[PDB]
């Protein structure tokens, strides 16, 4: 047998490499540069025609299997990591591309949350997945994902990128280099997603709960006269060479707060753990609480893990969660690989198990016969 | 334009000798060391300096206007000297292009206003796109396209370059006639 | 190919999937009678090579070395092939003036042999987990 | 109006205009475009110029304000300075030990220091003094990086003394 390849198709970035390795070999933006198109189209797009999606995935998988990885597709197996409740037609297409065009031996559709649990070694743990599109949580108890007690909110990368763009356009101060030393607002109508992502990573950080709670009430201005903490210094960011955008200190520590803002509904990235944990079985409560896992690149943002764990323990004392989750000890697990590449590492650890892989995985001979991929929906 | 090469009428003033046509406008300071064995074209306002050179060019070589081919200086501890470059067979240097390259391979299409760095080797059957910067001491494999300010692998070329490029340079030469 | 606009007049392929492609890109199948596209045809892997120091490596050596050249290096700041400069060797880029001295990697006495990448921090924990799951899978 | 200096291997075939002031050990390559429109072109020793290099002192043509009384704006250039292929330059004051790359458009009022390099095919029209020993790379973005040590180019210049004769 040969070392099975691991792919993990995401909206922002795709993880690729081989099984039984310390981390992924290639990690790249999930896009393709088609002739005529100035900006490259995104390879994973939900709610489009199958033929157009088929062509994009055919183009992308080709780049992964030749330019990034150097190996024959037909020779060795595949371990496709994809999140639970991934759209039906997308997963059906992705398999149909691998089985028909590339003619792979067998694909294994592992849920990202159960794979993240294997990397630690613990059999039972709560898993939060703060991705690009949606920040999803799914309790895993001793190998069994509990779909009953699922939770998701659109407070990921996409929702954060959009919030940054909005704030920058309000307090817009750019030095074009054409008598634009004076503050010039909205010279460009929209900012490209590639720039916004680079600003987010380098400039913006996650504030402490004490400082963050003041920032929330400050921008609200709820019958108070200038009750904001002192912001960090303003950082100057180059746009397309000559144009120098002066990023305000307030924007850096306020953009993140949309994730941890209550917004009346009581629906934050913090609340989603406690909302799910309260809905879980009474016996499983204390085991899941003690074993928390924080995967996804959105949680890589500096000082996110401290704010989350703090915001949890504050929301615990709130009267809604005070009865059930009152006297619970919330402890976070530190996975071996980085927060972005926890999902991938599980699939590699699973891919190294040649004996179990072949049995669990769906063979091409079965797919060609039936034409029915197994899912958590009815058969 | 749609596969077919288009007409280009040259003026009376041009040095036509043994097939090799060289525009009189285009200075080539150092005529001794530079050598053009085949039926080469050098368009107006182009430079081929003899700064301790040995500039050998192809059978059907083409260099469009405002374009420079200068040899690079090798930073050697023994002795600092200008390395003699060798342009390959059927080489197409595009307009306004800068070339400080040592050993340019055969059957290559160098793009418009693209700066190739010092001591840069190019292997046969490659293509550099327009508005691109190849840094000093870089190599580009066959059936490749290098682009961007970094100057890195963009993709692969069509399989039939060796056969196709012959038609292009020979057609341009044949189509390029006096008025 | 590009100078003359080959991407204008296109030829059609017969089969399941119909595609409009230039004749320059397409391939003729001699075994039968039907020209097929780069898309339609299946791709294989023959040989691996480094784009800087053109050295044909075997398939077995690539798997051990993780599809990389030992001698050649690419700069991290910008993406370009680095060059060894002496004073006793330091690694420097031509495009950007990023050096190996900047990050604080010590100069090596031997040219190529000395340079190395540090071992992965969670490599020991990795093998222990594989062997546990391997026994458990068995 | 020419102040030719001995030791400097300025080639006669290169084009020169206006009230020039030539340096001690400068080496000008052929088809190097130097003009002294308003004020003089002051050249430091070892300031070699390669290929196309548009060095003009035409601030009266650029703006034409009819201000600053006389406004000579004398073009001061430093020592050991490499002007590469196709690089446009127009700097009233320019420091020593700086190497602009090929096809580099330098601004109308940009002051260069030591150990500083402009990116190849990169244009900078905006007026802004360059920090001490920092390099710019790429056209798409500037992406400024501070160098460890300044780079000298003396050996190159010294060897041209031997070549230029009989050319
Ligand atoms: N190392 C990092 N540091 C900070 N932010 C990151 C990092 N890596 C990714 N991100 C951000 O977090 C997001 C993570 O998305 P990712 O988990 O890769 O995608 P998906 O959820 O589709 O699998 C990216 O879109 C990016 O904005
Ligand atoms: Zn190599
Ligand atoms: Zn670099």
């Amino acid at each position: 047998e040969k070392t099975a390849v691991v792919i993990d198709l995401g909206e922002a970035f795709t993880k690729c490499g081989f099984a039984g390795e310390t981390g992924p070999r290639c990690i790249i933006p999930s896009v393709i540069k088609k002739a005529g198109m100035p900006k490259p189209i995104k390879v994973v797009q939900y709610n489009i025609n199958t033929e157009e999606l088929y062509s994009y995935l055919k183009e992308f998988i080709h780049i992964l299997y030749f330019r990034h990885l150097l190996v024959n597709p037909r020779d060795r197996r595949v371990v496709v990591i994809e999140s639970v409740l991934c759209p039906s037609h997308f997963r059906e297409t992705l398999t149909r591309v691998l089985f028909k065009y590339f003619e792979v031996p067998s694909v294994l559709l592992a849920p990202s949350h159960l794979m993240a649990l294997l990397t630690l070694g613990i059999n039972s743990a709560m898993v939060l997945d703060c991705g690009y599109r949606e920040s999803l949580v799914l309790p895993i108890y001793e190998g069994i994902p509990v779909l009953n007690c699922w939770g998701a909110l659109p407070l990921g990368g996409k929702a954060l990128h959009k919030e940054l763009e909005t704030q920058l356009l309000e307090q817009c101060t750019v030095d074009t280099g054409a008598a634009k030393e004076q503050s010039l607002p909205s010279v460009m109508g929209s900012i490209p997603e590639g720039v916004l992502e680079d600003i987010k990573v380098r400039t913006c950080f996650v504030s402490d709960l004490t400082r963050g709670l003041k920032i929330q009430a400050a921008k609200f201005n709820i019958d108070g006269n200038t009750e904001r903490p002192s912001p960090p210094p303003n950082v100057d960011y180059p746009l397309d060479g000559e144009k120098i955008l002066h990023v305000l200190g307030s924007i850096r520590d306020s953009v993140v707060e949309i994730l941890f803002e209550q917004d009346n509904e009581e629906k934050s990235v913090a609340t989603l753990i406690l909302d799910s944990l309260m809905q879980c079985p009474i016996d499983t409560r204390k085991q899941l609480a003690e074993n928390l896992v924080i995967i996804g690149g959105t949680s890589m943002l500096p000082g996110f893990l401290h704010r989350l764990l703090a915001e949890i323990r504050y929301l615990v004392e709130k009267p809604k969660y005070k009865k059930t989750l009152g006297t619970k000890t919330f402890r976070i697990h530190t996975p071996p690989a980085k927060a972005n590449c926890v999902a991938w590492l599980g699939g590699a650890i699973f891919g190294a198990l040649q004996d179990i892989l072949g049995s669990r995985s769906v063979s091409k001979e079965y797919y060609n016969q039936t034409g029915r991929i197994p899912d958590w929906c009815s058969l | 334009m749609e596969l077919g090469e288009l007409l280009y009428n040259k003026s009376e003033y041009i040095e036509t000798a043994s097939g090799n046509k060289v525009s009189r406008q285009s200075v080539l300071c150092g005529s001794q060391n530079i050598v053009l064995n085949g039926k080469t074209i050098v368009m107006n306002d182009c430079i081929i300096r003899g700064d301790l050179a040995n500039v050998r060019v192809g059978r059907h070589c083409v260099v469009k206007s405002r374009s420079v081919i200068r040899p690079p200086f090798k930073k050697f501890s023994k002795g600092v000297a200008f390395f003699p470059l060798h342009i390959g067979d059927h080489v197409f240097i595009e307009e306004d292009c800068v070339v400080n390259a040592a050993q340019i391979g055969s059957y290559v299409h160098v793009g418009k206003n693209c700066v190739i760095g010092r001591r840069c080797v190019l292997k046969d059957c490659c293509k550099i796109l327009d508005n691109t910067v190849l840094p000093p001491e870089t190599v580009v494999p066959p059936f490749t396209v290098f682009s961007g300010c970094p100057g890195l692998f963009s993709g692969e070329l069509p399989e039939c370059t060796q056969e196709l490029m012959i038609d292009v340079t020979k057609s341009y030469y044949q189509k390029f006639l006096p008025l | 190919a590009s100078l003359l606009q080959s991407e204008r007049v296109l030829y059609l392929v017969q089969g399941e999937k119909k595609v409009r492609a230039p004749l320059s890109q397409l391939y003729f199948c001699r075994y039968c009678s039907e020209l097929r596209s780069l898309e339609c045809v299946s791709h294989e892997v023959d040989s691996h090579y480094c784009p800087s120091c053109l050295e044909n490596m075997p398939s077995a050596e690539a798997k051990l070395k993780k599809n990389r050249c030992a001698n050649c290096f690419d700069c991290p700041g910008c993406m370009h092939t680095l060059s060894t400069r002496a004073t006793a060797y330091y690694l420097a880029c031509g495009f950007c003036r990023w050096t190996s001295r900047d990050v604080g990697m010590a100069d090596k006495s031997v040219a190529s042999g000395g340079w190395q990448e540090p071992d992965h921090p969670h490599t020991q924990r990795m093998n222990k987990l594989i062997e546990y799951y391997q026994q458990l899978a068995q | 109006s020419v102040k030719i200096a001995p030791g400097a291997v300025v080639c006669v075939e290169s084009e020169i205009r206006g009230d020039v002031t030539i340096g001690p050990r400068t080496v000008i390559h052929p088809k190097a475009r130097i003009i002294a429109e308003a004020g003089p072109i002051v050249i430091g020793e070892g300031n070699l110029i390669e290929e196309q290099a548009l060095i003009i002192n035409a601030h009266p043509d650029n703006i034409t304000p009819d201000a600053e009384d006389s406004e000579p704006k004398p073009m001061i250039i430093g020592t050991n300075n490499v002007f590469e292929v196709g690089c446009y330059s127009q700097a009233m004051k320019m420091g020593d030990n700086n190497v602009i790359e090929s096809k580099a458009y330098v601004g109308r009022n940009v002051i260069l220091t030591s150990g500083c390099i402009i990116g190849a095919c990169c244009n900078l029209n905006t007026f802004e003094v360059i920090p001490e020993n920092t390099v710019i790379y790429g056209a798409d973005c500037l992406r400024r990086v501070q160098t460890e040590r300044p780079q000298p180019q003396t050996l190159q210049l010294d060897f041209l003394m031997k070549i230029l004769p009989n050319y």
